């Protein structure tokens, strides 16, 4: 649980990527969302709002069958920081992994500060 | 900061700190691409998979190794390797952690100045250091005189180490470790009305073999008792839900270390090259080199290596002194072993690959350095 | 502002909107047209009927079915059914709302064709899409990974899908699904002495097999059951005023399902059909294939049908795990409520064939595009 | 006496005797079935269709190919078969002709010794030889070195052959000859409104296939060509009256030769796979490989295969030295008159397997003398 406020007082950054992760109450909202990539592009908030909302690039038209199209339509906004682990794609973040998910994380940690 | 030191293999990479006891990458080096059509939107997003990402989708993807035998041809998938290797294995950022490397021996310049300048350019490392897989295998096993056999899985190297002092005129390299031994257990599983050529089954068959094959002691007696009797056949349950059963390919695939006749090279087997790289040393440090074999890597930990290895050696020695076989419980991690505890002396922080020294150098660096 | 979703079936038409759960304009794919002398003034004004004025008026007119197996073998009557379907049922305007068309593989590509030009030109709608109505299927019982035992009414095709990739060399169709039980059981009725040659009286025939018919377990059990006793004998009413009883006939008739040489054809069952599909996929799948069997369409409905391929699999199967078919209650319309179902989706809008590069691009533009 | 050369596959059947240029029992190895039912006494009496008494009433029977890709699993009707063509087709004595039998390399041993068994027990004869089809076929084209492209029906492996020595560990089996040819032409001829679906079929989709498909130099510009004009139109008559004409469909099917990836297949085409084996190969025997292209069997028939294969092994070489290709005129009995002139010869008779050195050693001895 304690690792949940570290991603949080991290990425205080982008405050919108609280709307993702979990917002300090110690969830596991993290890894499903986070392996569509949505905190890719909620990420570019963090000094302009003007840009990709949470709402525009996804308002779940993800039918109750196919929810195969928001991971790869908000992962490939990732030129943004870099997702240094070019090993991983899409395909797998579909579910997401915990070692996977943590060198994302890395990267997030690494370039979301300054 | 911490050290970190990272064991690259042609089938496991390993990485982790500087001081633990433990590992941390297990996971097998492979690259699969998607091949399959996709009907439903949202599919096929991805250009390579790196490591179990594949493994637990063998099923409709390829299976590439871009390590042949600690040769690094295609750059782009290693840069993925490594960087599944770093970061979801170590979490820290190597921009600021010194990285302890390893790298096969009897390598060219041009593969060592590549993963150097990656080092140095696509990341942005403050001191780096490149090591011999060989060499960092004797620190895990508390000596510092004495051969150590390092087969990985496609590189099989025997790098003489004399009281810290390696002699290079008897170093040699063997492409044998793992790789062709698993050609050469698909290729005889045919033998049995069993088809086996494409990838998606190389996971499996390599799994057969780690829990199967075993190095036996004599070979005619093992094709007489498996002629003769019916004893050592054992069955596999296929993932998909069919039962295999093979009783004489089990013992054939580990022979082909010892037998190079099976895959048709005319260089000689694991036993006599240790043989061969001692009497290229002195004859004054051949005690301590009859004494000492330290067994590493991922290929010796077949039930029945050390014994065997024990004999053939007995076999080619003039019936002097005593053999000694070493071989670790943590022979998959020898390498990573020594190599995080010669990290962790405070010696070891002075020789480092800085960056600024690299900056006035150049590519170069590395060849000196290391 | 919404999309429409028309599921043109061989027997039965669903129509609606986008993001519905339930079709609106449903009726069968019959075109009624008059054969008899009219005497009297001002009723023989309609030409033809698409709608269910023919079935309440079959004994004066005609059933023909233009759609054969997936192929529409009469492009004029579809023609006016979907003139219909867009005016009376959906009372919408074609040109301003997206519609959604059903299309089952392994289909010609004139045929294809044809309900891309045929809607493009005549009623000039802004965009379509054709579908697989496999893939509909798959999209009203959700789950990632699973073959798709789809059988409507005259195409019975098994795609297997796994974690979504499709394996267009795995897709066995089959042109048996309920006109082929419908006919054996005309047929087969004729020995107690129940002739049926007027083709207004295939509807009744169809009620008849739809809520008498059913799969029954054993075929062998089911004959000494008949033959012994006559508990299964149930009676049906005509409309025409007479009764029948048909107690042998019930389960006869759903069992050329799985075995179609009743009728006289060379190819397997359903059950064999999902199994040789199976086989000629992948190794690692098969576990995810093997518990997973989308069951729908118009025909697997019968009470007693899901337990039985589930048995003909297990018997199938070398019994090492487990298996397990999904019977959604919607069977029949899963293709009209996964047609809905996609049209609810989100990268699904930029990707509709639009009219700007369909007249650049031309009548091939659904093979590029779907 | 005469030595009986019988080259048995799972397509045709060559057998005849030793010496000759030609064989001369040749039919296809297809086993038919009554399915009908007779109701006119006098012709419900004969059920063994081995011949071409199949081939002519394949629409009342089922045809059957019990050998599946090199693979014999209907022994029950290879015993028929060997019969027919030992009293009717060859009609001679197997008892006093040795009977020389080939058998595709990387083989089970399962299936190499019942055929050895069969014949030492059935027809009791008194000895045979099994030998390999690539290596016969060498003798076919009068050279000792060369690489030789076998390619049947289901089996195409590529056995390079250096000085008359072989190289074990350069030979891959590759399970795509002519049936997976044939089923992908049998997928694609849906796309213009055809269905095939029976047995009876696959006989005229197979003789549409070899006097219509052809090997196509450039692929994208045969698609150019075929989707701009359709000069490539052939038109074919059915035997029950149906005018068919594809014109797209003919040079797609011979591609997936060289792109398995139509079918679903990991493994690389024939033009790879001759570099690849020649890779495996010495260094100083890559000369003669190169300039000794020699291929055999049916499968090379199409009118372009040697010119697109030669460019494309010339684009797959450094362009270093000359590449040489053979297509000699006999090569769907290239395999049959190898075998004709080995056995002809006069060091071919004293490693015949005698029934006396059979019955002292066992079913293995055809391991031990082949
Ligand atoms: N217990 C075992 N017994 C036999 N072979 C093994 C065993 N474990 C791994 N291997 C083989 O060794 C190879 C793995 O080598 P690797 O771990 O890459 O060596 P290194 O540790 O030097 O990098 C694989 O082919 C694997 O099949
Ligand atoms: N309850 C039922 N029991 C048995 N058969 C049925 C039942 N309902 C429909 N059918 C059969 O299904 C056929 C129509 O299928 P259809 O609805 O056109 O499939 P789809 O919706 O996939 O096009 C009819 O011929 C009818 O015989
Ligand atoms: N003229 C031709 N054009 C194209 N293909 C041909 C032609 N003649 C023969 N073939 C193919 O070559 C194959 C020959 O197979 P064959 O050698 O008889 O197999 P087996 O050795 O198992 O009996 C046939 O499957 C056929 O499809
Ligand atoms: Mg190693
Ligand atoms: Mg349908
Ligand atoms: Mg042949």
């Amino acid at each position: 649980y304690a690792f949940v406020n570290w991603i949080n007082k991290a990425l205080e950054n982008d405050p919108d990527c609280r709307h993702v992760i979990p917002m300090n109450p110690n969830t596991d909202d993290l890894f499903k969302a986070v392996g569509d990539g949505i905190v890719l592009c909620k990420m570019i908030n963090l000094s302009v709002p003007d840009t990709i909302d949470e709402r525009a690039i996804n308002k779940k038209k993800l039918t109750p069958f196919i929810i195969q199209e928001n991971l790869n339509l908000a992962l490939n906004s990732a030129s943004a920081i870099g997702c240094h682990v070019v090993n991983i794609g899409a395909e797998d973040l579909r579910a997401g992994k915990p070692h996977l998910v943590l060198g994302l994380l890395w990267q997030i940690i690494k370039i979301g500060l300054f | 900061t911490t050290a970190l030191v990272c064991d690259n293999g042609s089938g496991l990479v390993k990485a982790g700190f500087a001081g633990d006891d433990a590992p941390r990458a297990v996971f097998p080096s492979i690259v699969g691409r998607p091949r399959h059509q996709g009907v439903m939107v949202g599919m096929g997003q991805k250009d390579s998979y790196v490591g179990d990402e594949a493994q637990s989708k063998r099923g409709i993807l390829t299976l590439k190794y871009p390590i042949e035998h600690g040769i690094i041809t295609n750059w782009d998938d290693m840069e993925k390797i490594w960087h599944h290797t770093f970061y979801n294995e170590l979490r820290v950022a190597p921009e600021e952690h010194p990285t302890l490397l390893t790298e096969a021996p009897l390598n060219p310049k041009a593969n060592r100045e590549k993963m150097t300048q990656i080092m140095f350019e696509t990341f942005n490392v403050p001191a780096m250091y490149v090591a011999i897989q060989a060499v960092l295998s004797l620190y895990a096993s508390g000596r510092t005189t004495g051969i150590v056999l390092d087969s990985g899985d496609g590189v099989t190297h025997n790098v003489p180490i004399y009281e810290g002092y390696a002699l290079p005129h008897a170093i040699m390299r063997l492409d044998l470790a793992g790789r062709d031994l698993t050609d050469y257990l698909m290729k005889i599983l045919t033998e049995r009305g069993y088809s086996f050529v494409t990838t998606a089954e190389r996971e499996i068959v390599r799994d057969i073999k780690e829990k199967l094959c075993y190095v036996a002691l004599d070979f005619e007696n093992e094709m007489a008792t498996a002629a003769s009797s019916s004893s050592l056949e054992k069955s596999y349950e296929l993932p998909d839900g069919q039962v295999i059963t093979i009783g004489n390919e089990r013992f054939r695939c580990p022979e082909t270390l010892f037998q190079p006749s099976f895959i048709g090279m005319e260089s000689a087997g694991i036993h006599e090259t240790t043989y061969n790289s001692i009497m290229k040393c002195d004859i004054d440090i051949r005690k301590d080199l009859y004494a000492n074999n330290v067994m590493s890597g991922g290929t010796t930990m077949y039930p029945g290596i050390a014994d065997r290895m024990q004999k053939e050696i007995t076999a080619l020695a003039p019936s002097t002194m005593k053999i000694k076989i070493i071989a670790p419980p943590e022979r998959k991690y020898s390498v990573w072993i020594g190599g995080s505890i010669l990290a962790s002396l405070s010696t070891f922080q002075q020789m480092w690959i800085t960056k600024q020294e690299y900056d006035e150098a150049g590519p170069s660096i590395v060849h000196r350095k290391c």
